RNA sequence: AAGCAGCUUUACAGAUCAAUGGCGGAGGGAGGUCAACAUCAAGAACUGUGGGCCUUUUAUUGCCUAUAGAACUUAUAACGAACAUGGUUCUUGCCUUUUACCAGAACCAUCCGGGUGUUGUCUCCAUAAACAGGUAAAGCUGUCCGUUACUGUGGGCUUGCCAUUUUUUGG
């Protein structure tokens, strides 16, 4: 299996950030990340590049338009590397 | 290879987010392995309603929130 | 679970009127019937009308619709 | 020949494999390591001096700890030895007025569960409660059965998509499920400590106790008085040696 | 800024990579994980955006990057 | 003298993973999966945890060379000296491990070795109250016993997930000498019994339901594990799932095809045999018997591993364990099975509702945790706590409620609490306590400072406001599976050592949950436990760890409950309330012994058992086994709870031998009433006594149901032991399939 | 039964008198 | 049975195997199954009657 | 797991025959009824290095942390899968006083032995290993020497493969 799909599967539960192709940077808990990266978020706050800030219950993302995901620094230590 | 497991997410009033910063309202009636989405139509994005049930190609969807609380 | 596969089969059954939005095709909507089917989004629509939206009726006849351009498939 | 082919060259030496190097450390003769045909031959020739008791569950009232409880509780086991009482114990609560007599408390209960069936035990080691039920098939038919078969004591059991043609199972290169040493290796695998393994160090000729196997089992059948007294006294020497680590 | 005679991305792992992206952003920092799709999981990621000058610098940390958004990667120097 | 336990933090074993990362991901409520591994006696479940612990840790100091070879099982969670010398698990002892899936989604799993000896099953109920998922470890060579059936039924009745580690495959291949077709029919028979005794839930190695193992020999495997390790390169990566769903079952394979029916000229084995067992059979038989210089070529070509120069010169049992730990190289697929089995939403909301009141939810600001039992762990005493909501810290003021007082305050919750502060918190490791500052939601942990303000089980909760304790849920008194029946009567030898023994019994009533200690009139102590081995472990704990005094104990005795069987020929009033007595029906007393408002009760009684309407509408209350029926409404309901407390005090200690009254229905025909309450409760107990004695009394005897596994030609000898002990009948002789054993499900009085 | 080693009756393999292959008595005393 | 075992042991074994096959690798009737079980039991004790 | 690309390797065909850089070398292998020194009964228990903290002067104690190692026996706890003997004291027996004893306990010991590490010596078989500083010990370091750092044949695998929504064949 792909190593970043594993590392996104291992970040399932922490507070990750999500920049999209429309610039809609989401941030919150992670719920799901499949082999094809359907990314789900609870307690997610949304920040646009225009300055729009919202809050919402739970969001789904179909992974075809994800720029990158900020994983916390907690997963740097362990365990998928060595 | 992995199918979407939205089976506890069925029949939710979804705020879609599609191409062009536009939004689509729809209850989750059915999906499949492509994550094409059947949704009963509502007021679409002063405001207007078109369609009855829409099959959505998933490449349009930037994101989708579940307004079903 | 009721598929979009069988929902396009129901569109084949019904052929009710159609308000398609198109992916990176802004001022064009396609109206008419839904008859075709593929394992991909290859379908067909005859006597189609390309409608720009308030955000006229442009002359158009048939469309064989190769589904690399789809936002909505509704009926 | 042809049944003892691997060991006959060196069984009857003074030191058996002191000269050879692939079996033994050296001519100092302090470590050994055997191939399994040599080892299975040594297992088969030594039927009269090995443990045919391969189950560990056979020593239920007959362990070291069972005999320690028999010693500490002034208490006899039928195959087991008798001792002095470790404690001179003499004299409302536990009187016959207040005792329901249903099960006469045999001493095998008092050695089996020593804290339940004994008012006032002390210096009592906790006995080894049982091993699981060893269902070992003995394969005792005249070298006629394969290593894997359905034993006569075994109960019977009353119950498109394509792949490449060259998709083989694992170990599909070999046909033989068992080998000419498998029926011997499986018999070696369930044996007790001398034959359970194929390497070791040299335990000296005075420290390989051969008759110790015989009184640590039960007496066979209908032996007379003096022989059962011999088993009992050699167990008494064994337990007085095991109570005292010097 | 140097390199050896490298053959592929895996032998140059953990190095200080500059990553060019489609959206005018340059990610500088070390590496920890790759994929077939060149999906770099950058170790200490610093995002560089140029609004029309001034390099808008951003601290990210450990970021999984989806490979289609990447243009090309630059090897700078040794880690540590 | 009591435990093997590492007090020193410089001598705790290092892990391959990082324990700080394990705490750092522990805040997530959906990662941590609690596994209470429950089994029959000697199922290898402690040995199953050896595989997980040795995989997790770098170097365990307790691993000697006999362990690092693999001769003697590293019984690492068996740290009590009783657990050392008895050869059993006797108390709850598990570990906290990071464990990776086949997708390498690593999660914190809190293991719990439930003791599997059948007289310890109350603590198994603790593990059933503590666990989201359960690895029911099952012997092959014994199969689905009656104990397996009850563990399955009770894990269904606790709304807990189900996984089956079918242990001891080497006993098929080496003890039983079974060929692969007969062993495959053996596994068909086991899994058919499993899918019979589970209600509408199919378990199969097609799914991740069933894991295979033989934990003495270092391996366990799921079929998804084995395919994803070794058939992952011979098959293109899109065809894995519908291959693994064609392994198990009557599926055949010649060359690329898959027929459900067998072929014509090749008559060969099924897909499961030829793809799973036949390489595994060849692994066992070639690691034993094949010359060593061909094993390296086979394990290099097929299984892609290397035998080292130290690994060549091993002995057949440790060489075969090392071969299997190179082939089935870790215990990942077991964890992928536990991952793919348990879902939080579909099971957790009912599992938090069965062992509490079924309510809506709790706020996440307030705290709510289930103190399962105190544990006599290494050093001082700890308390086994599963946090269902909130966040504990060291020095957190928290309120403790013993669950015996959890029904009554629940009535006061319908419509004051000893708050002992947390002293220290550590993870339940095995033979080590890792001290943790913060315990999160869904994390089994050990707490020191709680173990005084309760007896057996507690509801540990912190509230922040006034209305948030209104919606609070309290935990039930933990339903231990077997009642304590086997009785000893206890007294110290010297009378001056009397208080210390009391303190010792206090520790016991905390440490061992299922024992109940009744202090009688004579200064004697009735000690009730589940059975014999429970009792002599209890008495070693008295005589060598807690009291260190000398004891006079009685013989094996029993609860002898008193009951009714016939009509009462007289309705005689008593003054100091004339009440009759009738027997309960056999089906009704069976349905009531499984402890199964008024309109539902009236409709169920009237449409099930054939009741009168006047008898169904007029019922005070149910103590278990025995009902109280009515035959001036202000005078009735004025002393409602006083009559019911007198009924409780009567049926707790009967007329004949001061015994429980189990199976009698009381018909209060009439009552003649004129500071009143002191003459109602003893008059009620005298009335119930007269109502019993007007019928002809019976003394009831508890009957153990017996599990017997015996090699079949030693079968009639068992009937001899069933004959010479009275009250003993054989009810069902089961031929255990594929083994020379017979299971006898007989009965004998206690 | 009989002996696994030699096939003769009376004794077992642990007390057989022929080497494991895969009468008159000084008495009246 | 016993006689068979004594004389043609191999034959007996073969027969047993066949029976087993019938039991497991063939959709047998209930009565047939019962019979098979009985036979197995007999074999276990070596013709007690 | 056939092949190709890549990486590594030895036999090499090759550029310099330089200054480089990896690997290997700066006095061998198997052993032996060879001995010498350690070490082998324990907070389940062990050391190396480093920091920090406490005595009324930072000394011998004792902790918290960071990493690198723990050979040998150990769980039905023990170097030994075997088992003797002696001393003291108490309690029994035989008794006719002691030795010699019966036989249990407690605390100690003494003997036959054993494992592991290092050093050394001995036996057998072989054979740019050059110079300089030290310790209780080693290519420990400096100078230095072979294949050789830039391609191709021949082996091994740590990899990849043999356009139609979620990445690599177009918004
Ligand atoms: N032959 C064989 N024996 C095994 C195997 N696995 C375990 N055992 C034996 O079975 C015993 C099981 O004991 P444990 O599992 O350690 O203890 P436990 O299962 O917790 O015991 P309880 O709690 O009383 O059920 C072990 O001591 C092993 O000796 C196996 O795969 N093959
Ligand atoms: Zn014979």
């Amino acid at each position: 299996n792909g190593i970043p799909v594993k590392l996104l599967n291992e970040a399932q539960g922490h507070i990750v950030s999500l920049e999209l192709t429309t610039g809609a940077t989401y941030r919150g808990k992670l719920v799901e990340s499949e082999d094809s990266m359907n990314v789900q978020l609870r307690d997610v706050i949304a920040t646009e590049p225009q300055g729009a800030v919202t809050h919402m219950d739970q969001i789904f993302v179909r992974g075809s338009q994800i720029k990158f995901i900020v994983v916390p620094d907690l997963l740097k230590n362990a365990p998928l590397f060595k | 290879v992995s199918t979407p497991e939205l089976k506890k997410y069925m029949d939710k009033k979804i705020l879609l987010n599609i191409n062009g910063s536009r939004k689509v309202a729809g209850i989750l009636r059915g999906y499949d392995i492509f994550l094409n989405v059947v949704l009963d139509d509502a007021m679409e994005i002063n405001n207007h309603q078109l369609g009855l049930q829409t099959v959505i190609r998933g490449n349009s969807i930037i994101s989708l929130e579940a307004l079903d609380a | 679970m009721v598929p979009p596969i069988n929902c396009i089969f129901n569109f084949l059954q019904q052929q009710t009127p159609v308000t398609i939005w198109l992916f990176e095709q802004i001022g064009i909507r396609i109206k008419g019937k839904i008859v075709g089917f593929d394992e991909f989004m290859n379908v067909v629509i005859d006597e189609a009308v390309e409608i720009p939206v308030n955000s006229k009726g442009t002359p158009l006849g048939k469309i064989l619709l190769k589904g690399d351009n789809i936002t909505l498939i509704t009926s | 020949s042809q049944d003892d082919e691997y060991v006959k060259d060196w069984l009857y030496d003074s030191r058996p494999l002191e000269e050879d190097s692939k079996k033994v450390n050296g001519t100092s003769y302090k470590k050994w390591s055997f191939d399994l045909p040599e080892m299975s031959n040594l297992y088969r020739l030594s039927t009269p001096l090995r443990d045919e008791v391969t189950d560990k569950n056979y020593y239920y009232l007959f362990d070291k700890k069972s005999f320690f409880n028999g010693k500490a509780l002034n208490n006899a086991i039928p195959g087991g030895p008798k001792f002095e009482p470790l404690y001179p114990r003499e004299e409302e609560f536990n009187s016959i007025d207040r005792v329901i007599f249903r099960v006469p408390i045999r001493s095998e209960y008092k050695v089996a569960f020593p804290h339940l069936y004994n008012s006032r035990p002390r210096s009592v080691r906790i006995p080894w409660y049982n091993n699981p039920v060893s269902c070992i098939i003995q394969n005792d038919e005249e070298y006629d059965t394969p290593a894997l078969f359905f034993d006569p004591s075994l109960n019977p059991i009353p119950h498109d998509f394509t792949l490449p043609e060259d998709f083989a199972p694992l170990l599909a290169e070999e046909e033989e499920l068992i080998l000419p040493n498998t029926k011997d290796a499986m018999s070696l695998y369930h044996s007790p400590f001398p034959f359970n393994r194929t390497k070791g160090k040299m335990v000296r000729a005075q420290d390989v106790a051969l008759a110790k196997k015989w009184f640590l089992q039960h007496p066979d059948e209908e032996y007379p008085v003096k022989v059962k007294v011999s088993y009992q006294k050699l167990l008494k020497n064994y337990v007085l040696n095991e109570l005292h680590p010097t | 800024i140097q390199v050896a005679h490298s053959s592929r991305l895996a032998n140059l792992i953990d190095y200080k990579l500059r990553v060019l992206t489609q959206d005018g952003r340059v990610y500088i920092g070390q590496l920890m994980a790759f994929d077939k799709h060149m999906n770099l999981v950058l170790n200490e990621c610093i995002e560089e955006r140029v609004p029309k000058i001034k390099v808008e610098k951003r601290v990210l940390g450990l970021t999984i990057l989806r490979g289609e958004q990447i243009l090309s990667t630059v090897v700078e120097d040794k880690p540590l | 003298e009591h435990t093997i336990f590492t007090q020193l933090k410089k001598n705790i074993p290092k892990t391959r993973y990082n324990r700080d990362y394990m705490l750092s991901m522990a805040n997530i409520p959906e990662r941590i999966i609690n596994v209470g591994v429950i089994g029959p006696l000697h199922s290898g479940k402690t040995s199953l945890m050896d595989l997980l612990v040795i995989d997790s840790h770098k170097r365990i100091p307790d691993m000697s060379k006999n362990v690092e070879l693999g001769w003697k099982p590293l019984r690492y969670l068996d740290n009590l000296k009783q657990e050392i010398d008895r050869g059993l698990s006797i108390k709850l002892n598990g570990s906290t491990l990071l464990c990776t899936d086949l997708e390498s989604k690593s999660r914190m799993i809190n293991f719990l070795d439930a003791p599997g000896h059948v007289n310890f099953m109350d603590e198994t109920a603790v593990a059933l109250a503590a666990s989201d998922l359960v690895l029911i470890v099952i012997d092959v060579v014994e199969g689905v016993t009656f104990v397996v059936e009850q563990l399955i039924k009770q894990s269904i009745k606790n709304n807990v997930a189900m996984c089956f580690v079918i242990n001891k495959l080497d006993r098929l291949i080496l003890d039983l000498k079974l060929p692969p077709m007969d062993a495959y029919l053996k596994l068909n028979h086991i899994i058919a019994n499993i899918n019979s005794f589970t209600k509408g839930n199919v378990f199969s190695p097609i799914d991740n339901n069933i894991i295979f193992a033989s934990t003495k020999l270092g391996f366990t495997f799921t079929i998804k594990e084995f395919v994803s390790y070794y058939y992952a390169h011979s098959i293109p990566s899109s065809k894995i799932d519908d291959f693994t769903t064609r392994l198990w079952g009557s599926v055949y394979y010649h060359k690329g095809n898959f027929r459900t029916k067998p072929f014509e000229n090749v008559e060969k084995y099924p897909t499961f045999v030829e793809f799973i067992l036949i390489p595994l059979y060849k692994i066992f038989s070639y690691a034993l018997s094949m010359e060593k210089d061909k094993l390296k070529n086979l394990l290099r070509s097929n299984f892609r591993v290397n035998l080292s120069q130290e690994a060549l010169q091993y002995d057949p049992q440790p060489f075969l364990k090392h071969v299997l730990q190179l082939i089935f190289r870790q215990q990942t697929g077991l964890v992928d099975a536990i991952t793919r089995c348990y879902q939080p939403f579909e099971l957790f909301d009912n599992k938090t509702a069965h062992l509490s009141i079924p309510g809506k939810s709790t706020p996440e600001g307030t705290l709510w945790a289930h103190v399962l039992k105190t544990v006599d762990y290494g050093g001082a005493e700890w308390s086994l706590v599963r946090i269902y909501s909130g966040l504990l810290k060291r020095g957190d003021t928290v309120r403790i409620l013993d669950t015996s007082q959890s029904e009554s305050r629940q009535k006061r919750q319908l419509h004051e609490t000893p708050s002992c502060e947390v002293e220290e918190i550590g993870l339940l490791g095995g033979r080590y306590v890792y001290p943790v500052h913060e315990a999160h939601k869904g994390q089994i942990v050990l707490i020191k400072g709680i173990s005084s303000a309760y007896i057996k089980s507690a509801t540990l909760y912190s509230v922040k406001s006034k209305e948030d304790m209104k919606q609070l849920k309290f935990f039930k008194p933990l339903d231990y599976i077997t009642e304590a029946v086997f009785k000893i009567v206890l007294q110290p030898l010297l009378p001056r050592e009397l208080p210390k023994l009391l303190d010792a019994l206090n520790k016991i009533s905390k440490y061992y949950p299922g024992v109940i200690i009744k202090v009688e009139e004579s200064g004697e102590h009735v000690i009730l436990g589940n059975g014999e081995l429970y009792m002599d472990c209890l008495l070693y704990d008295l005589r060598a760890s807690y009291a260190k005094i000398e004891i006079k104990i009685s013989d094996p005795l029993t609860v002898f409950s008193e009951s009714c069987s016939n009509e009462s020929f007289a309705s005689i009033p008593v003054s100091n309330i004339s009440v009759a007595a009738e027997p309960m029906d056999s089906k009704m007393i069976q349905d009531l012994s499984r402890n199964t408002n008024p309109r539902k009760l009236s409709k169920i009684l009237r449409t099930e058992y054939g009741w009168d309407s006047l008898a169904s509408r007029n019922v005070w209350s149910f103590y278990n086994g025995n009902v109280l029926i009515n035959d001036s409404p202000e005078l009735l309901s004025k002393y409602k709870e006083q009559i019911i407390q007198g009924f409780y005090w009567a049926v707790k200690e009967g007329p004949l031998a001061e015994e429980p009254i189990y199976g009698v229905q009381y018909k209060l025909l009439s009552i003649s009433v004129p500071v009143m309450k002191s003459q109602i409760i003893p008059l009620m107990k005298k009335a119930c006594y007269v109502g019993l004695l007007t019928a002809i009394p019976i003394l009831l005897e508890p009957i153990y149901e017996v599990d017997i596994t015996v090699h079949a030609p030693l079968l009639p000898i068992v009937e001899e032991l069933m004959k010479k002990r009275r009250g003993s009948r054989i009810y069902k002789t089961i031929k255990v399939a594929g083994t020379p054993l017979l299971e006898v499900r007989g009965q004998v009085p206690v | 039964s009989f002996c696994r080693n030699c096939g003769e009756a009376g004794h077992k393999e642990k007390d057989c008198m022929e080497k494991p292959r895969k009468v008159l008595v000084r008495a009246t005393d | 049975g016993w006689k068979l075992a004594l004389v043609s042991k191999k034959t007996h074994d073969m027969i047993w195997e066949k029976l087993r096959y019938i039991l497991q690798t063939q959709e047998l009737s209930s009565t047939l199954r019962e019979s098979l079980e009985t036979l197995f039991e007999i074999r276990q004790k070596d013709y007690k009657s």
